[PDB]
């Protein structure tokens, strides 16, 4: 795992690191979604059972 | 030496330096944040 | 340098301030009605001071 | 990221906004001041949606749907959870798409064609904001717009046409079905005669012009021509959907009853309304 | 508010064109027609000449009769009222036999028996014509990409009308021969099958009858756009790019990021409209066959809230 | 079959719809490397070959075999534009507009550039010159609409350059094209007939303004105009809308200027 | 009417805009707020 | 010829020109929105 | 030749195209409103074509 | 924050500034009308 | 971490900003949206609860 | 340096004081009419 | 290296006149943050 | 055969470079699916 340095070689730097920034945003906010659907790591629903928001 | 992006050994090497660093500072915040998350409310 | 702008840019410019006077007055009149409405005025008003 | 052939034509200029401020390519898409309002649009237009999807409880996309608010809630806004999202997305899908369109004018002016291309969009966007925007202002309650979802933006359509019967029967809506139908009739002709007279048989020469015209000249007797069946291609689609457009614009705001009830004035015109015999009397 | 290219202003009319004649039998080819100015504002003014060969015969005949026994049945329920035949005009229909007969050719001459006679007529006239558009081709040496682009339109009428019947062992399931019939008949189909909207097949033939008419608005638009440079000559821009072909690659490379050629944008015209009948008939052949309620069917497969 | 499931709920339809799906994604592959015979491979804004080709490669050439002996055509094929290009970088970056180092439309870069194509007349089908002058056509002659014909040109600038002295028609097509303006110098100009608006009384062009009619590009013959002169005019007159701007006197003109 | 032009050699052109502008601003105000003073005609309580 | 504001004949003429051009395309909205009106809401 | 006057000019030059882009927005949907309400509609309406 | 001001040299800035203001707007169009949207801190009901 | 500087070596500012301006706005009214869509994080609903607005 | 938009150092410098100062006075009045919603009706 | 034709000096001065408005923007945000948390944690 | 026109020499050193990425993925893999059999066996 030490000549992993040329993949850039073999992939523009410019065109990665947008990729790369378009796919970590999508996947982090597409986990984040993942978390907010299941009413469990909901946290936004977790702190208002927890200190009673509903009434 | 393929070149495809006219890159030098050096050039990528340096670049994938400083690239590594940037995914190593990401992964060690991602592992923090874990932690948190973990400690606050395991899943599993 | 077009004819047709340079006067609707003069009327616009008119009808701006004219606008910007009338609204400058409505906030204050607007202003005014917020603050009797937070007042107890309602509560405890005056008799009408003139004969209607 | 540029063709062989596209440097000659990157040149500063025709930008209706921003001047040189957006006036850059990101790869081979261009920017300008519309598109960084098309992205900004389009991106939390579509986030919206996912998110609408964590309210709804469901991931599976075709379940997926932003229904518009209640009929109680008129045109006024609604919470977010039952109706205010569609909204929040509606406005961000009229800012998306009128950005779009305004981005393809400049990049138009930028290359020197007409605005053909945007004006045709414009058509579709009218006939976007008749379902959404125009008709439930009308009819005095977003609740009549469509959900933005894949499967049920079709049961508003059922919906919407077994409310006046057979919705066959709007004579807007058989203008333009004959619309869509020759549309595409002549696209796959039109298609398919190019490709013919470029791709003939194996060692013959690539087909004239001349040969088009003389294929459907044998053919049906008449060849409107290379410039005429473009022409017809535009005017064709936009008639369509301006006829659509039109045919929901008066359902529900001028005609309320089944549309084959509207059919009989040609039978009870007055100098055949009465003779015995036929389909009716 | 200046030349969109959408009328010509002005027109030219020179001596009628006869047409190529590589190897098309001139004495099958009519005369050439009239040229009519109407038609001149919007594209080519001449009408004619129109070729004329066996198929072409048998086409006619068989159109004409299809034609005219649809009309003879229209007199008959009209009782031969001119007045009442314009009346109802649109309300008139050449049913199909009742079910009670299934495929079976004993309906009565009034009761169905009729249709089948004008349902043949139509049968070979249209494959007739099919054959036309076929050899009209290849006698000017052409691509055969009319022929089966035509075969599309064809499988979904020979779906509504011959297969799908069969299949279900009754003509009462094909299309009467009427205006407002078919359109009932097209109603009553969905309702039957529990809203045909939630048909797989029937939503993708819309996706390409509405991207029919945005190809072809997209198409036409640029091609018209780019008309001030002679991209209306398509045929030469693919034999040699000119600066209307590059504009038109480049606005809609510069605007959804990838572009076509003069040449494959036909290749997504003929296949956008070839899959709107070609995916319609599958969509007509499954319903009743192997689908009784599409929307029983969305619910067991994702695309209805219950189930 | 009514109900008959394989599987689950995976049935007859299920698997004509997917079956379809292969099918138009398959179809979508075959169609996109259609559209990559003109133009590719891709170039870096200096001339290389760029390092990013896209997901679809390129497909296996083809031979179109051109009417009237005019030679065969293989794409995709190597591809140069066999001009020089008079613009500058305006950033080292790329995605960054190229500005022109002169002037632009005798330059032939941005709206007013144009293409070398083959230095011949466009033919017909009998191997004649498609667009021809209607003087010298046979039997051509104005059928509908106001006759261009001795109307004055009027450009964007308001202000008339010439006036119409002929028409060229595109005979197979039997529509014009062509308007043949007479400047005030003797010599004609070519006008796209898309470009113009024949009025009641004049010829407005409202790409071009009075003084850019003299430089439209020439006609080597009278008789007949090549592509690649058909290329240089229509290049040089749609140019002119964004070039002639500053000497356009319309009021959207003066509020979309600079 | 034909001599109607010279007026603009009297009154200052760009001057007149300005105090037009807000002549007809005024005067638009003036007869929308005339109309919400009537029962009638007052758009914004009909409505509701 | 008075010269009051300094103005030629032909800039006023031009200015007049320009002016009633607008006066015009003003009174023709107007008149729309009183038909509007009066449809809606007829005074007579 | 004031700078600050400048840029609130350019400020205000983009918050005048903006307002009267949604002013002209309202006068649609205003118009549609008006037109709906004198239309019988309310007399006889639709039900709700999607569930609420 | 003290080479902040070099921000101008890399956008044009009456460019920005037309832009600006649009952003603007808009932005407070957006507030305002989701504050009209709750049934609370809607001005334009809870004063009638 | 004191090379990050180079990623302007390779990347323009002028596109950067623009993308980052977008990317930071289209985030920041995500959340607030989100926070609007729950009954609790509403602070317009939360204030009108507590204070008997209704 | 870069100069991408022509403009030199020193005009940077005063646009920005002048974009600054128009900034803070945006702000002030921005936190004034808060100030009077939150009198009028907390949102807290 | 070159791609925007930055210097490295020139890069090294753009980046922290970059990473400072970054700093700027996330004090604000932390300080929102725990005036957020304070009026209401979410955790 | 060259159609993509690098050496065999290039060809060996990048499937070399592959590979390790290849075997480092499969790693990577096979430790996450050991971690998940003990705590939830499929079998
Ligand atoms: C964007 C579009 C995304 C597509 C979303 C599809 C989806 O929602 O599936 C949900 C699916 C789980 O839904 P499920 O109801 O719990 O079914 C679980 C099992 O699939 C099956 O468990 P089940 O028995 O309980 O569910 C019954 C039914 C329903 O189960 C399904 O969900 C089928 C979903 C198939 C998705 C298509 C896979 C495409 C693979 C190529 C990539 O499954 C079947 O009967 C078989 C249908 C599929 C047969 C395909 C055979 C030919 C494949 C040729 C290609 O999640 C996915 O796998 C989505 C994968 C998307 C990857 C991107
Ligand atoms: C209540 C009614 C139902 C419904 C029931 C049906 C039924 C039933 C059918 C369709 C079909 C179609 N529907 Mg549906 N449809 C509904 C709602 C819609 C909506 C909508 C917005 O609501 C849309 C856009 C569509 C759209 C469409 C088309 C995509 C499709 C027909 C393609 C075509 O060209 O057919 C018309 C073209 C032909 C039939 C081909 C004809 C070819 C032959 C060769 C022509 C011969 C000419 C003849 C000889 C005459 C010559 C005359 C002389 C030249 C003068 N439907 C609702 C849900 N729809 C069809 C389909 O394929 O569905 C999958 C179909 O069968
Ligand atoms: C629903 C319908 C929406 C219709 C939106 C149409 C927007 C058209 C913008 C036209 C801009 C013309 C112009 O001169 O504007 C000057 C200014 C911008 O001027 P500028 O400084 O960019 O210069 C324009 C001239 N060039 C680029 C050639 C140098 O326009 C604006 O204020 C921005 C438009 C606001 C958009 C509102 C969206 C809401
Ligand atoms: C865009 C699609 C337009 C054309 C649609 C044609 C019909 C597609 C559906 C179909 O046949 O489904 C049944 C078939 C077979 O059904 P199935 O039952 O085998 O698989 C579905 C799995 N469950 C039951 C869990 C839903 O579905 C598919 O083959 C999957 C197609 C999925 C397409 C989803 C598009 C999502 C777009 C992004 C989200 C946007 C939301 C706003
Ligand atoms: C959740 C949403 C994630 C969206 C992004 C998915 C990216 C998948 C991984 C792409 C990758 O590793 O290659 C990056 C590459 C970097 O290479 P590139 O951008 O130079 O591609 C040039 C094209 N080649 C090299 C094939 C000649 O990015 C892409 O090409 C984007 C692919 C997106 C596919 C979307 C479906
Ligand atoms: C037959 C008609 C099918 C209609 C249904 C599909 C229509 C959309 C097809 C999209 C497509 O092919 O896009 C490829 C393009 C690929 O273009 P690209 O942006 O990756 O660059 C062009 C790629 N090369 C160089 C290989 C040609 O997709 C997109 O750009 C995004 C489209 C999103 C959908
Ligand atoms: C639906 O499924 C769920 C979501 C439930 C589960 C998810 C599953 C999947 C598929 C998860 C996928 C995870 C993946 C693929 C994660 C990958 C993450 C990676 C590889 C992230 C990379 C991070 C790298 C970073 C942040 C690098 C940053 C670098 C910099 C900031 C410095 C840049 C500057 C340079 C290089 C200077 C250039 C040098 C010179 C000399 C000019
Ligand atoms: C007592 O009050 C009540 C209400 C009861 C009754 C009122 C009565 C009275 C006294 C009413 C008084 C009425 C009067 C005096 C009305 C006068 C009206 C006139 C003469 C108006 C003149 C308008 C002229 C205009 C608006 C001219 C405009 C010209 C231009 C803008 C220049 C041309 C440029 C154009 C058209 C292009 C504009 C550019 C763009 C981008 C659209
Ligand atoms: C989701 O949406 C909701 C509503 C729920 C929450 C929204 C959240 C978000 C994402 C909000 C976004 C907020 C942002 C990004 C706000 C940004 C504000 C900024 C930075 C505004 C900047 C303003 C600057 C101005 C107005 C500068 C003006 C400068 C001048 C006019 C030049 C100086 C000249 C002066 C002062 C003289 C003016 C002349 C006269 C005659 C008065
Ligand atoms: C699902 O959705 C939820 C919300 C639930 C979960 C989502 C989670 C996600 C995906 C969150 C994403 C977070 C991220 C990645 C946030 C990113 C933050 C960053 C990196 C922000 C950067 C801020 C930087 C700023 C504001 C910089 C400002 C700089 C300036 C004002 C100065 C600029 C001027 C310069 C450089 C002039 C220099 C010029 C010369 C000539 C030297
Ligand atoms: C529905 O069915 C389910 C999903 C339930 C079950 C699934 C079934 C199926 C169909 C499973 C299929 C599995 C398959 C086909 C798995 C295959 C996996 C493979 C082959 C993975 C390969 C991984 C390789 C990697 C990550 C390699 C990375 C390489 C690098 C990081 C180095 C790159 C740099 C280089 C080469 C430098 C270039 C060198 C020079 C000298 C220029
Ligand atoms: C005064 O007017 C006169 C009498 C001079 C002439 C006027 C005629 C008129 C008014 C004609 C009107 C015609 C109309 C209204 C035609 C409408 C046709 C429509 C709307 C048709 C729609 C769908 C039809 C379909 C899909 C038909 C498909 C048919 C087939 C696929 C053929 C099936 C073949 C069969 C059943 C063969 C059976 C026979 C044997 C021997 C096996
Ligand atoms: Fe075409």
């Amino acid at each position: 795992m030490s000549k992993f340095y040329k993949i850039w070689m073999i992939f523009d730097p410019r065109r990665v690191f947008v990729a790369q920034g378009v796919f970590l945003f999508l996947l982090a906010v597409m986990i984040h979604l993942i978390l907010l659907s299941t009413p469990s790591y909901n946290w936004l629903e977790i702190s208002a059972a927890k200190y009673n928001r509903v009434a | 030496d393929l070149g495809y992006t006219g890159l030098t050994d050096e050039q990528a090497q340096e670049l994938h330096s400083v690239y590594m660093s940037g995914l190593w500072l990401f992964s060690a915040v991602a592992i923090v944040a874990h932690l948190a998350v973990y400690i606050w409310r395991p899943w599993f | 340098t077009n004819l047709r702008l340079w006067v609707a840019f003069q009327m616009m410019k008119g009808a701006g301030w004219a606008g910007g006077v009338f609204f400058g007055t409505l906030l204050l009149i607007g202003f005014f009605r917020v603050v009797g409405r937070m007042l107890p005025i309602q509560e405890n008003q005056a008799p009408a001071p003139n004969i209607t | 990221a540029l063709l062989s052939f596209e440097r000659k034509y990157r040149v500063p200029g025709g930008t209706l906004v921003g001047g040189n401020l957006f006036d850059f390519w990101v790869g081979p898409f261009y920017v300008g001041f519309f598109g960084v309002a098309t992205f900004f649009f389009a991106a939390l237009g579509i986030i919206l949606i996912a998110w609408s999807a964590v309210l709804q409880g469901t991931w599976n996309p075709q379940l997926i749907s932003v229904y518009p608010p209640a009929l109680e809630y008129g045109l006024g806004g609604a919470p977010l959870a039952k109706g205010g999202l569609w909204q929040i997305i509606t406005i961000c899908a009229t800012g998306a798409f009128v950005s779009w369109a305004l981005r393809e004018v400049e990049i138009c002016r930028k290359l020197g064609i007409g605005y053909h291309i945007p004006f045709a969009f414009a058509f579709a966007i009218l006939a976007y904001l008749t379902l959404v925007l125009f008709r439930p202002v009308m009819m005095g309650a977003w609740g009549y717009a469509f959900p933005y979802g894949i499967w049920t933006h079709l049961d508003w359509v059922s919906n919407t046409g077994y409310t006046y019967g057979n919705f066959h029967y709007n004579p807007a809506h058989m203008i333009a079905i004959s619309f869509f139908f020759t549309n595409a009739l002549a696209l796959a002709l039109h298609g398919a005669l190019v490709l013919s007279a470029a791709n003939p048989e194996k060692g013959k020469e690539m087909r004239t012009p001349d040969h088009e015209d003389t294929f459907f000249r044998d053919l049906v007797g008449y060849s409107i021509g290379t410039l005429g069946i473009h022409r017809l291609g535009l005017l064709l689609s936009l008639s369509a959907v301006f006829f659509s457009a039109l045919c929901m614009i008066i359902t529900g705001t001028i005609w309320f009853d089944q549309w084959v009830d509207w059919w009989q004035w040609w039978v009870k015109l007055p100098w055949w309304a009465n003779i015995p015999g036929g389909i009716n009397g | 508010a200046e030349y969109q290219n959408i009328f010509s202003q002005v027109q030219v009319r020179g001596p009628a064109d006869l047409g190529m004649t590589e190897d098309v039998n001139l004495a099958n080819r009519s005369g050439v027609g009239p040229f009519s100015t109407l038609l001149g504002w919007f594209g080519n003014a001449q009408l004619g000449p129109i070729y004329l060969g066996s198929l072409g015969v048998l086409s006619l005949f068989s159109g004409l009769m299809w034609f005219f026994t649809i009309g003879i049945w229209f007199w008959y329920q009209a009782g031969w009222n001119p007045a009442v035949f314009l009346r109802d005009l649109f309300f008139f229909s050449l049913e199909p036999p009742a079910p009670e007969y299934g495929l079976s050719f004993a309906a009565p001459l009034k009761e169905g028996g009729l249709w089948l006679i004008a349902s043949f007529f139509m049968f070979v006239a249209v494959w007739s014509w099919w054959g036309r558009t076929y050899l009209r081709a290849q006698a000017l040496g052409m691509g055969k990409h009319t022929a089966w682009a035509f075969l599309s339109a064809i499988w979904l009428w020979m779906v509504l009308g011959f297969i799908r019947p069969i299949l279900m062992g009754s003509w009462s399931e094909a299309v009467p021969y009427g205006i407002f019939s078919h359109l009932d008949w097209t109603n009553n189909f969905s309702l039957v099958h529990g809203n045909l909207f939630y048909n797989p097949f029937h939503g993708l033939s819309i996706a390409f009858l509405y991207g029919s008419a945005l190809l072809f608005a997209m198409h036409g638009a640029t091609i018209l756009a780019v008309s001030r440079f002679g991209g209306e000559r398509e045929l030469e821009q693919i034999a040699d790019r000119g600066t209307a072909a590059e504009r038109a690659a480049l606005f809609w490379r510069w605007t959804m990021g990838f572009n076509a050629t003069m040449e494959g944008i036909h290749r997504w015209a003929i296949w956008m409209a070839v899959l709107v009948t070609l995916t319609g008939g599958i969509g007509i052949l499954l319903s009743g066959t192997v689908v009784d309620n599409w929307y029983v069917w969305g619910q067991n497969h994702g695309m209805a809230p219950l189930n | 079959m009514v109900g008959v499931t394989a599987f689950g709920n995976f049935d007859l339809a299920s698997l004509a719809i997917y079956s379809f799906w292969i099918f138009l994604a398959g179809l979508i592959y075959y169609l996109q490397t259609e559209n990559m015979r003109e133009g590719y491979p891709l170039e870096n804004e200096d001339g290389t070959p760029a390092a990013n080709q896209g997901p679809f490669p390129l497909p296996k050439p083809k031979t179109f075999i051109l009417p009237h002996g005019r030679g065969t055509l293989t794409v995709p094929g190597p591809e140069s534009e066999d001009r020089p290009i008079a613009l500058a970088r305006t950033a080292v970056s790329e995605g960054f507009p190229h500005a022109p180092t002169g002037d632009p439309m005798k330059d032939g870069v941005g709206p007013a550039s144009w293409v070398a194509r083959r230095d011949l007349p466009e033919l017909d089908g009998h191997g004649h010159n498609k667009i021809k002058p209607m003087k010298a056509a046979a039997g051509f002659h104005v059928s509908a609409g106001k006759n261009p014909i001795g109307l004055p040109v009027r450009g964007c600038d308001l202000e008339i350059a010439g006036k119409v002295v002929d028409i060229w028609v595109d005979i197979p097509e039997q529509m014009a094209r062509f308007l043949e303006v007479e400047l005030k110098d003797g010599s004609t100009r070519l006008l796209p007939m898309q470009m113009v608006k024949v009025q009641s009384n004049r010829v407005h062009v409202n790409a071009l303004s009075s003084d850019l009619f003299a430089g439209i590009p020439t006609i080597k013959s009278p008789t007949e105009v090549t592509l690649l002169e058909e290329d240089k005019i229509c290049g040089y007159v749609a140019g002119g809308l964004m070039y002639a701007a500053p000497k356009r006197k319309s009021v959207v003109a003066a509020m979309l200027a600079e």
